[PDB]
RNA sequence: GAGCCUGCGGCUUAAUUUGACUCAACACGGGGAACCUCACCCGGCCCGGACACGGAAAGGAUUGACAGAUUGACGGCUCUUUCUCGAUUCUGUGGGUGGUGGUGCAUGGCCGUUCGUAGUUGGUGGAGCGAUUUGUCUGGUUGAUUCCGAUAACGAACGAGACUCUGGCAUGCUAACUAGUUACGCGGCCGUCGGCGUAACUUCUUAGAGGGACAAGUGGCGUUCAGCCACGCGAGACUGAGCAAUAACAGGUCUGUGAUGCCCUUAGAUGUCCGGGGCUGCACGCGCGCCACAAUGGGCGGAUCAACGUGUCCUGCGCCGACAGGCGCGGGUAACCCGUUGAACCCCGCCCGUGAUGGGGACCGAUUGAAACUAUUUCCCGAG
């Protein structure tokens, strides 16, 4: 097990979200959809 | 004679059809018997709600009820082909016998 | 025969059976123990006189009893081991020679509809002996 | 029905009420009235129903209330 | 303790009909029956209930 | 044959239960809304409730007799057993997997998730009374971790009134990306003795009628 | 050939639906699996009280 | 497949004679239900429909357990010079 | 802590598959796996590579075969061989299909959890340049932002409550030969009788609707309100359960799906059919449980008692048997038969007498459904 399970983790992954270019892209959304 | 029984899932299509088949014999005034009511089988099945394994063992106990209503008449079966044929109702099934 | 202990009857009864020697009382009497469940012989020589003597008891209360309805009231708590335990019914073949033990006399009878009941004698003799035993006290 | 325990005190109720109805329909109130606080002064279960019944189980125990033993790390 | 779907509904009684209300719970009862349709038999009584406590206080005084 | 009553009800609900998938994935586009069976000892009724009955059959009623033939060998009927007919919905702004079968489509054809949603929405407030919920993508993720909800209208979530007033239709849409769910939550307006919404009222509910006008006193 | 006798035993019995062999409700005559009953409990006519 | 001879004819005679086709995904069933009087087994009638699925004939959709096959305008002229039959018989359609 | 099976790690092994790892993994994936399940391993068949184009073409392209040998197999898949079948096949490059193969840190869906607590949100108006704030509250009360009130807020929407389900008590209504009861007749027995048969009836049984319970009366406390406490009368001053927001989690699930993206594999297959083994292998660690260490117990009689259940497969009776069982005769697709569910604990006698004993049991021929290897488990005896 661990002691302190709430870390890093790996070295390209972390324990919150993260996104490559913010929501931009094409697999995902957030990016800038204001006007539409 | 003749026994007709009553299965039903809903109570409330289940209290319409022995209604209207003690009127709709009536009509013809026969000695007919008061509705006796069967005891009401449930069918118990409790599933584990977690698809497959990681959960906090919580099961979901389903029931089905099944309810019965006899009806017994003493009459001849020379004409009551029709009174069963106004006595159609989606979700009951009449076997008389 | 309500009237008086059930225990007191089925060993007074006991007597009866014993002191007219027209049972069949076979040779594996003592040989068998009366159950599955069980692990030891009975502590008492003539168990045979006694289980019939609260078998035809049974059939006053309550008749059309056959083999496999007897050997249900004679069941008890199986120690499985480590296992937990349960019930477990008893011997047909003790049962059934009790039965057939009583049909050499004129005590039980076979009834069309299944089972064992009573005969006008097994009940006349029945009734004397609860009524011997209810003025014993 | 029930058991040992649950049947003898069941006629003992059964018997109790009995007479209070028959007094009451043939006799007069003063004569059941007087039989029915001698009774109650005594056990309130020889007149009045008691309507406990048993409760149903529930899942993650042995019961209704008991639950398994729970396992930390 | 009531909530205020009952508190509610019981004041409305007594706004429009006060001739015919009464002090016990069980003639109050049966006019909220009459002239109010309510779904279920338990909240009937639940307004009924509080529409007669209404009645002590208003006998005594003035409400806001 | 003679089989007990237990095993008979439970018979007839698969029957429901498989005959209600078929036809789920056969009218998906057609617009599919549901079906009412007559289990009789005669003949076995089973009707169907589209929201276009044109559609549903063929040239000249060809696709209506089609999907007879199939549920007669599929079951074991006899050539005279099952009957389908067509018969459309009162209105199609209160019918759940009607709106999210439509909401299918319109993924399809390229069209914003956005203004698809929006209209749905909107739909559903101009045909019928009380609000609903259209939630189209990914709940649970890291990286569709979007939930983009749409409520609005009167929204009941708990206690038993939740079955017979607000029904839930949740549906798949597969892309070219993953596949995205549909749930919709329609909520029925109050209706006497109608197919339009339920015929009870609200628990947490009490109408008061208006005080009598009697000006006859004396 | 081709054929091996399967009656009696895990490997005879199978869901109605997705075709597999874990999780199965066969009482009452059902044949599902556990996680594909659910989905289909309230067209049957199972409801939770 | 390995002999398919005596069985697709009869099989097609049954398809154009009725426009469906029900077949359960079991590969071991040896007697297919509408066709009995034939040792054909469900393989067969299955792999046949999966070659006019191909050629763009028939439709099938997934069901449970079972297939369902529903021939089109396209497909039954396909058909009608397989089976030399005249054009005046019609599926169980109309 | 001891004994033992089940789950986890490790070790070992041809493999001793795999998901999960504080609550929120570890009798969990109903996963109580002897074949099958099985995804793993050592090995043999199979195409179940449809459909598009060409090669090969009725002066045959082509699987099937105990003629022996071979082999695990009476598997024709290889050797030697005759053959009968007659354009579906075959070896080629494209493309399809199958996958319990990878990624749940691509996803749907579902469940678990945050989190059972009482907690959320916008409309208009007020404050601030603004993020935001008031409403959503000083106080009292309530399981409850539940109400009473205060008030730059007003009027409302989720949650709570209501609702649903279940338990509760009328010589009540509506009913009963698939449930009974009280009379009567008849028979047995010295009142007893689930012995038999037909007349009344619906208390008991079954289940339909509607009555009943609200802090309504009494008293006290509290600006008097909200309500709380005590007490008449009473079937209740009520019981358990279901449902359960907002927002969120790289929690679990590609292994439950013919939900599914990408990638991989695709004929000497990661497709699946069969045979064998493993998943059960052990110096050890952990966790959930079982049974005990008996004095309140154990051992043999007898004698009283049931609720939710289940049934094509449950059982009834005769016969045989140490019993597990076996041989016969029947009922029940069901309030009908099993069945008046004659259960254990408990109760009434006897035995044993604190001694690892008669407490506790590990481990060590007669059956039954198959394939009893690895002793599936039971039955008897012995060891214990
Ligand atoms: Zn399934």
């Amino acid at each position: 097990k661990r002691e302190f399970e709430r870390h890093s983790g790996s070295d390209r992954s972390s324990v919150r979200s993260e996104e490559k270019r913010s929501g931009s892209g094409s697999r995902n959304w957030g990016s800038v959809r204001d006007h539409m | 004679r003749i026994r007709i029984t009553l299965t039903s899932r809903n109570v409330k299509s289940l209290e319409k059809v022995c209604a209207d088949l003690i009127r709709g014999a009536k009509e013809k005034s026969l000695k007919v018997k008061g509705p006796v009511r069967m005891p009401t089988k449930t069918l118990r099945i409790t599933t584990r709600k977690t698809p497959c394994g990681e959960g906090s063992k919580t099961w979901d106990r389903f029931q089905m009820r099944i309810h019965k209503r006899l009806i017994d008449l003493h009459s001849p079966s020379e004409i009551v082909k029709q009174i069963t044929s106004i006595s159609i109702e989606p979700g009951v099934e009449v076997e008389v016998t | 025969v309500k009237d008086v202990n059930q225990q007191e009857f089925v060993r007074a009864l006991a007597a009866f059976l014993k002191k007219s020697g027209k049972l069949k009382v076979p040779d594996w009497v003592d040989i068998v123990k009366l159950a599955k469940h069980k692990e030891l012989a009975p502590c008492d020589e003539n168990w045979f006189y006694i289980r019939a003597a609260s078998t035809v008891r049974h059939l006053y209360l309550r008749g059309g009893v056959g083999v496999g309805s007897m050997t249900k009231i004679y069941g008890g708590r199986k120690r499985n081991g480590v296992c937990p335990s349960h019930f477990s019914v008893g011997s047909k073949n003790v049962a059934r020679k009790v039965l057939q033990a009583l049909e050499g006399l004129k005590m039980v009878e076979k009834d069309p509809n299944g089972g064992r009941r009573l005969t006008p004698q097994g009940t006349r003799d029945l009734d004397r002996i609860a009524g011997q035993v209810a003025a014993a006290s | 029905g029930g058991g040992h325990v649950a049947q003898v005190y069941a006629i003992r109720q059964a018997i109790s009420k009995a007479l209070v109805a028959y007094y009451q329909k043939y006799v007069d109130e003063a004569s059941k009235k007087e039989i029915k606080d001698i009774l109650i002064q005594y056990d309130r279960t020889l007149l009045v129903a008691d309507p406990r019944r048993c409760e149903s189980k529930k899942f993650g125990g042995p019961g209704a209330r008991a639950r398994y033993q729970k396992s930390y790390r | 303790v009531r909530t205020k779907t009952v508190k509610k509904a019981a004041r409305v009684i007594i706004e429009k009909y006060y001739t015919r209300l009464g002090n016990d719970f069980h003639t109050n009862k049966r006019v909220c029956e009459e002239i109010a349709i309510i779904p279920s038999k338990k909240l009937r009584n639940k307004i009924a209930g509080y529409v007669t406590h209404l009645m002590k206080r208003i006998q005594r005084g003035p409400v806001r | 044959v003679q089989i007990s009553k237990k095993r008979k009800f439970v018979s007839d609900g698969i029957f429901k239960a498989e005959l209600n998938e078929f036809l789920t994935r056969e009218l998906a586009e057609d617009g599919y809304s549901g079906v009412e069976v007559r289990v009789t000892p005669t003949r076995t009724e089973i009707i169907i409730l589209a929201t276009r009955t044109q559609n549903v059959l063929g040239e000249k009623g060809r696709r209506i007799r089609e999907l007879t033939a199939v549920v007669q060998k599929r079951f074991g009927f006899p050539e005279g057993g099952v009957e389908l007919y067509a018969e459309k919905v009162a209105t199609r702004g209160l019918c759940a997997i009607a709106q999210a079968e439509s909401l299918r489509y319109k993924l399809l054809g390229g069209l914003a998730v956005r203004r698809a949603c929006y209209g749905v929405l909107r739909f559903i407030m101009e045909s019928g009374a009380k609000g609903c919920e259209v939630v189209v993508s990914g709940k649970l993720r890291g990286q569709r971790a979007k939930s983009m909800k749409f409520v609005d209208g009167l929204m009941i979530h708990s206690g038993d009134p939740v079955n017979y007033y607000v029904d839930t239709a949740v549906r798949h849409v597969l892309l070219r990306q993953g596949v995205l769910g549909i749930k919709v939550k329609i909520m029925l307006p109050w209706d006497p003795s109608g197919k339009i919404g339920p015929k009870k009222p609200l628990p947490d509910h009490v109408s008061i009628v208006e005080p009598k006008e009697e000006v006859l006193s004396t | 050939y081709w054929s091996h006798p399967r009656k009696y035993g895990q490997g005879s019995r199978s869901c109605r639906v997705c075709s597999n062999r874990h999780g199965l409700i066969r009482k009452y005559g059902l044949n599902m699996c556990r996680q594909c009953f659910r989905q289909y409990a309230k067209d049957i006519g199972f409801v939770k009280l | 497949m390995l002999m398919p001879k005596k069985n697709r004819i009869a099989i097609y005679e049954l398809l154009f004679k009725e426009g469906v086709m029900v077949a359960k995904k079991d590969v071991h069933l040896a007697k297919h239900p509408e066709l009995a009087d034939k040792n054909v087994p469900n393989l067969h009638v299955m792999k046949a429909m999966q070659s006019l699925k191909s050629c763009g004939y028939v439709k099938e959709q997934f069901a449970w357990r079972h297939f369902y096959w529903y021939l089109t305008n396209e497909g039954i002229q396909y058909l009608r010079d397989f089976l030399h039959l005249p054009p005046e018989i019609v599926p169980a359609t109309l």
